């Protein structure tokens, strides 16, 4: 009733005390500034009554116990002193609730992440339901923070130095069964008698009397320490590239909550609010977080979907099992296979056994349930069956004549509820579907790389496509753990296109005598995962360069690799890891280390002159081109909206998530600042580097493309 | 009506069949090794009922059996609906009967169809012989029971001080009966020699089942009968059964030495059926169920007969003694019946039962029945070969001869069908096909 | 429509009961000690004819299901009629649901002469716990299957070298589900926490069915349909049962721990079955017959009702679910029911089911059904006890409480009698008897 909050306070006949959190707005449970102030004015009120013997907390939401902090109220945080007296006042708020004598039972069920453990180790005991939405863990690195109090120093005195600081700095998810094995929760018990497991561990006598001991006490004190955090230290800025801010600060909050007590460890994680609170990259993990989830909540489409429970995939091959095995396995949909060699489906089907069943290698589950999931993906060699398939896939060649003759065929050989799907590398939707008697539930994705790694697709409509059928395409991806984003139908899409110009810069970059180890350990620190040559040759260099004429045909030269020496690399059996020999040594014989390149694409390779460019050159050099394709491709608004454009870029290729995306980068460095840094690279090499107008037009008055509320 | 008894139900309907499937029939070892019966039966069920338009959830009760059975899991029909995608609420019921499990699994599903508690169901079978349970000796039986319930370590030692002799040898399958001892290939040849068959008299019913079945394949009449296997091990599928050889000539298997005499054996390993692994499904529901989804019905159902006789001699007559009552029950006759299907497990016995249903002396003195059944033309005797070529899967050979009989009668355009096998324990079945 | 179900055959004869018997029912390593499930079957059938004087050869039909089978053993009606006196030519065949095997028994039998395929049937059960078929760890059987197909001496060897001394140990015999694991009595104990169940009332009613059992044996009621079973040792005859405990008292029960929860259980051995072993038969024939040969029908049968649930909670709410569809089967309601007769696997399970029986909120949700199904009498309610003083004998439960009904709606007017059984795997039985 908007002073209820929802903090409710309820005692039974004996003398204990429910405490139920029913928030009044959304479902999710979360914190803001106003709870903490009246759940000190409820346990005043339940200081003063002398009767009671224990208190139990209860969810009293089938949705989530605590979800955690509300971002937003981190964002209106302004200088040091906010995230600090935050901060500070949270300090308060548990050692008050830890100062009491009586005993303290937490029953978590739901959701339990960020804040939400905060209450956990705020009290002397827990209980968990076995229900598998329940969950515990810190997800606050991921949003440039790190837990807000406590979590770096009494964790690691409750559950382990060593267990306590991969969870913050991993951010993994730990599960039920899991969590009573490492001893974070004393009991699981199941979510019917949650409350009442919960009563009588409230009515035991020892709050803390007996503490469990640790297995791994033996580096427990200063000896290993030290030691641990300078190899994890050395291990965490390997891995990190030393571009990623509450890394080392973690360790050091760590470090100094253990060593010389918890309080310290209550300024020196306040003192890291003061600064990672505010940081670039904090609002750029803060900012990706709200622009992925409003895109998960976006529809993609108005009208109301229609009805998509029987799903049939025409080719099997390794891309074609690759769509059936996320229906079938991931969504719980039967799919149907149809190709015209049984190897094609036999190569699919064994290829999800491959896939599948490693799990089982590790224990994570069990046979019972894996026959399941075969169950639903069946394979055929003839139409028959079909007629109940309620959407089907195209997997097979882009060969416009083999799509039109087999769209027309499909569409005479099933029913009219079917709506059609085809993965395209670079022919139009439109020109695809021509000769349809159904043009209106023809839509077209695009996958990837195999796409239990690649985390989106592509909704790609031609000119008659049904509001109902984006609904249906935009929807198929979010129950598949993907990110759907509508683009206009043009050739070389929004992923494909940007991606040429970024594969033509480094194969021209790469022809004129620069050693390609230097130069691919400075792109990949500057943020990007993957260097440029091993992730063009295990995605497929002949599907990746099939765009790029497209490219050419379509928008200008600019997409153009330098001739003779990458059409040499396609006829010289050297096409990547799918051919077994390519670039970078692929047989691992150095005791699967890091191996060297070939030595002998260099001959190949004009390599005439030296490194010349400077290693922060060529790494923006290499943004530049995705950014001046990006302000180029949504200048005709390619993309629907600009937020969709950042979620297309910075979550599919691999823009440093710190940098927050394509256009979070523009407007850091100063606006209309780059158009002028560019203008001097088109002078020194070529035309390729001339200002896109629209950048020209904010460059020169001063513009940022996200007015927002600043 | 004193014979004749309408196969309609309380509602006034008749019980309908729907197309049925079956799986195709490997040898042990060339395929379907070292595979249980358990995914034979969910192999065909999968994939039945996702290819045509009825749900998994409109079926209430589901009854398989296996002639081969897994002590593990003894009820094979629990575990089908709980392996592949089925009802949770389905009535799960097994039965067990060799060489007729089908048989008696589709005359179990239509007497409780009929009773109104039951208005759909599936009927089939699983069988394999390459997973064979070898059971261990008897002695050693009670030996762990009293080892199990020994108390001290002592007593332990004890008891196995009588463990010794030929016990650690484990004990191979046999087909001899229980009470009667009988290979069902020794008793199959006195049959040959008692009603006087010779091997060239025989010999050409393998043949012509060998002919008329590998041009069925080649026509592809039966293709629809007939899944394309797939193998956990995903090395190749299978799509033509390999038991047949319609190559060879009818003077070139006749030099094969005698399989269970060896002295006057008129019958041979190349004449009689070889064993096979195989399984078949087929949708069953009441006429006024069938209608009110709309969903055509592969014919119908007239009427059954079961015979039993005594195991001791010439107990494969259970065709000779079913087959009349199936007629008199249906109200028909062999004049107007269009198409017969006899098991054919041998050589000859089948012989000898055209021979027993053209003997007026074996229906007048066995049977008490005033006149004989009838003669039977050899056109409309197993149009499409028989059981040699195939395979005999015990417990999967009954549902394939209805699927492929109401299927024949499709492309016949009419007729009633008849079917019957010979069982062991002097057993058999007889029923009367209608595909309306 | 009115979905009714009057148990009339072809003809319009009704289904009858002429008779029925139990043998008495013994605890575990006691009398009953050592002796396999098929000879209690034996034994029981071979009396039953001699007391009801009818002819061997008359009937037409034998079906025995039973639990804990031996696999020496597979089809156990047919070793039946191998080990007594019943006609060879009997077309008996066995089954297997749960502890309603004898509800499937009679179900499948009674059907059986509904549809004139046979004219005469008799149904019951047996089962044992004295002897168990132990097995042996699946990879010890599966080092065992490898080594019978391997053809060199050598190899032999080599295969046998997978090989530990955990291996050597037996399986011991279970009886959680196989897709779930849960125990009866952790099915019995969710009820009681759930629903709501004190262990006074719980324990009430084992004291009360303890009581009520023993004033019945004392009176003798229950002596017609009990016979004195015979041992091959002859040491001595048993004629009553030893499992009830007449001389108890309600401070004795309350002193017991806990067997499956010892936290928080409900659940004791007071009010919950033992381990028994025993065996019934009864013979069902129809209305037309019975008096062609000159017996008055003991009671007949009116209609019958199966109801499945879910197998991971509420387990033993079959009762709940298949009652509501006999009583509209057989047009029938719980205000004019004599006699009620339920299983009482658990006292907490049976609170909870008349508790539920009496939710309205239950049968308008759960069962969709417009009102709650009635109110359960305690005067009626199980007048010579229940399951907890005979046993659990698994088969014989079935066919235990038709008898006593049937004789005790004999000692009284005619009225209907109901008898409801929970089972395993989320299955119910349930059914309405006549006695006139």
């Amino acid at each position: 009733m908007e002073m209820t909050s929802a903090f409710t306070l309820n005692v039974r006949l004996d003398n204990i005390a429910v405490i139920t959190i029913d928030v009044p707005g959304e479902k999710m449970n979360t914190l803001k500034a106003e709870f903490a102030s009246q759940v000190r004015a409820i346990i005043k009120q339940l200081r003063e009554n002398k009767e009671l013997r224990g208190v139990v907390f209860v969810s009293a939401k089938p949705d989530n116990f605590i979800a955690g902090a509300d971002i937003n109220m981190i964002g209106n945080c302004k200088t040091a002193q906010e995230a600090e007296a935050l901060a500070r006042q949270g300090q308060q708020l548990m050692a008050e609730i830890h100062a009491l004598p009586i005993q303290v039972i937490a029953a978590i069920h739901g959701a339990c992440l960020g804040g939400g453990l905060e209450l956990a180790l705020a009290c002397h005991g827990r209980v968990c339901t076995d229900d598998p939405k329940t969950v515990l863990g810190l997800p606050e690195v991921q949003l440039g923070l790190l837990p807000g109090s406590g979590g770096t120093q009494r964790l690691p005195r409750l559950i382990g130095v060593s267990t306590a600081l991969e969870m913050i700095l991993t951010g993994k998810q730990l599960r039920a069964k899991q969590a009573l094995k490492l001893g974070l929760v004393d009991d699981v018990v199941p979510h019917s008698i949650l409350l009442e497991a919960a009563v009588e561990l409230a009515k035991k006598e020892r709050p803390s009397s007996r503490p469990l001991p640790v297995r791994e006490r033996i580096l427990a004190g200063p000896l290993g320490r030290a030691l641990l955090f300078k190899m994890v230290g050395k291990k965490t800025e390997h891995k990190t590239q030393g571009n990623y801010p509450a890394t080392e600060r973690i360790l050091e909050v760590v470090e100094t909550g253990l060593a010389q007590g918890t309080s310290s460890g209550y300024d020196a994680e306040a003192r890291a609010f003061g600064e990672l609170a505010m940081t670039p990259q904090s609002q750029a993990l803060r900012s990706i977080f709200f622009a992925s989830t409003d895109v998960k909540k976006d529809p993609g489409s108005d009208a109301p979907p229609a009805p998509l429970n029987s799903v049939g995939i025409l080719g099997g091959g390794l891309m074609g099992g690759g769509i059936a095995y996320v229906t079938a396995c991931k969504a719980g949909i039967p799919v149907r296979i149809k190709d015209i060699n049984p190897q094609g489906i036999n190569h699919a089907l064994k290829y999800s056994w491959d896939q599948l069943e490693g799990k089982v290698r590790r224990r994570h589950l069990k046979a019972s349930e894996r026959d399941k999931q075969l169950a639903l993906i069946s394979g055929t060699t003839d139409y028959r069956g079909f007629a109940h398939r309620d959407l089907i896939i195209e997997a097979v060649f882009e060969n416009l004549e083999l799509k039109q003759q087999m769209v027309a065929e499909v569409e005479q050989n099933c029913a009219a509820h079917t709506i059609f799907a085809s993965n395209t590398s670079s022919l139009p939707i439109g020109d695809i579907a021509a000769h349809a008697t159904r043009p209106e539930q023809v839509i077209g994705l695009h996958f990837f790389s195999p796409v239990e790694k690649m985390p989106l697709v592509e909704i790609i409509p031609h000119a008659g496509t049904s509001a109902q059928t984006i609904a249906t395409t935009v929807k198929l991806a979010k129950k598949q753990g993907k990110t759907p984003i509508v683009v206009r139908d043009k050739a070389g899409f929004y992923v494909n296109r940007i991606l040429a110009p970024y594969i033509n810069e480094a194969i021209r970059m790469l022809t004129q005598g620069e050693r390609v180890e230097h130069i691919d350990a400075a792109l990949v620190k500057f943020g990007f995962p993957v260097g440029p040559i091993q992730l063009l040759d295990e995605v497929g260099i002949d599907t990746g360069t099939k765009i790029i004429p497209v490219l050419e045909a379509a928008y200008g030269e600019r997409f153009s690799a330098p001739a003779n020496v990458v059409s040499s690399i396609l006829n010289d059996d050297r096409k990547g890891r799918k051919n077994g020999r390519g670039f970078y040594l692929y047989g691992q014989k150095g005791r699967k280390s890091k191996k060297q390149v070939d030595p002998a694409i260099y001959p190949l390779i004009g390599t005439q002159g030296q490194g010349r460019i400077s290693a922060p050159q060529v790494a923006e050099r290499c943004v530049m081109l995705m950014l001046n394709e990006a302000v180029r491709c949504v200048d005709e608004q390619v993309i629907r909206s600009v937020r969709d454009g950042d979620i297309g870029a910075v979550f599919g290729i691999g823009f440093p998530p710190f940098l927050g995306g394509p256009f979070r980068y523009i407007d850091s460095l100063g606006a209309g600042e780059v158009v002028a840094i560019m203008q001097r690279l088109a002078t020194q090499y070529g035309s390729r580097f001339t200002p896109c107008e629209r950048l020209v037009e904010m460059g020169a008055r001063g513009e940022s493309f996200w007015k927002t509320t600043a | 009506m004193g014979q004749v008894l309408p196969l309609v139900t309380r509602q006034g309907d008749r019980i309908a069949i729907v197309s049925g499937l079956r799986t195709p029939f490997a040898r042990q070892a060339t395929a379907f090794h070292g595979i249980p019966a358990v995914d034979l039966g969910k192999m065909v069920v999968g994939e039945l009922l996702a290819r045509s338009e009825i749900p998994a959830e409109v079926i209430e009760q589901l009854v398989f059996g296996q002639v081969v059975q897994m002590p593990e899991a003894p009820n094979i029909a629990r575990e089908i609906v709980l392996g592949t995608g089925m009802n949770v609420h389905t009535d799960a019921y097994s039965v067990s009967r060799a060489c007729a499990t089908s048989f008696q699994a589709v005359a179990n599903v239509a007497e409780s169809l009929m009773a109104g508690t039951i208005r759909a169901g599936i009927a089939g079978g699983a069988d394999s012989s390459s997973v064979l349970p070898i059971g261990v000796s008897k002695k050693l039986a009670r030996v762990l029971v009293d080892v199990n319930k020994a108390r001290t370590m002592s007593q332990r030692l004890k008891l196995f001080s009588r463990l010794r002799l030929r016990d650690l040898m484990p004990v191979p399958p046999a087909v001899a009966e229980y009470s009667t001892g009988l290979r069902m290939g020794d008793t199959a040849e006195q049959m040959a020699k008692t009603y006087g068959i010779t091997r060239e008299q025989q010999d050409a019913l393998a043949h012509r089942s060998h002919q008329r079945a590998a041009q069925a394949w080649s026509d592809g009449k039966l293709k629809e009968e007939v899944m394309t296997a797939f193998i956990p091990p995903y090395k190749q599928p299978l799509v033509e059964d390999n038991n047949i050889r319609g190559n060879s000539s009818l003077a070139d298997y006749a030099k094969l030495r005698p399989a269970f005499d060896r002295k006057h054996g008129t019958v041979t390993a190349a004449n009689s059926t070889p064993l096979t692994d195989g399984a078949a499904a087929v949708i069953l529901m009441t006429e006024s169920r069938a209608k009110e989804l709309g969903l055509v019905p592969l014919g119908y159902l007239r009427s059954y007969a079961f015979t039993a006789i005594d195991v001791w001699q010439d107990m494969l007559l259970g065709p000779a003694w079913s087959t009349p009552l199936a007629l008199e029950r249906a109200g028909l006759t062999m004049s107007d019946l269009t198409l017969i299907d006899m098991h054919e497990a041998f050589a000859a016995q089948t012989l000898a039962n055209i021979q027993l249903l053209g003997s007026e002396r074996f229906a007048r003195e066995a049977l008490g029945r005033a006149h004989a059944t009838g003669e039977v033309d050899d056109s409309k005797f197993n149009v499409l070969g028989g059981s040699i070529a195939y395979g005999h899967p015990f417990a999967a050979t009954g549902a394939r001869m209805i699927t492929q009989t109401l299927h024949e009668l499709r492309r016949r355009g009419g007729g009633f069908g008849l079917v019957t096998a010979c069982a062991a324990g002097g057993l058999g079945a007889a029923m009367v096909l209608e595909a309306e």
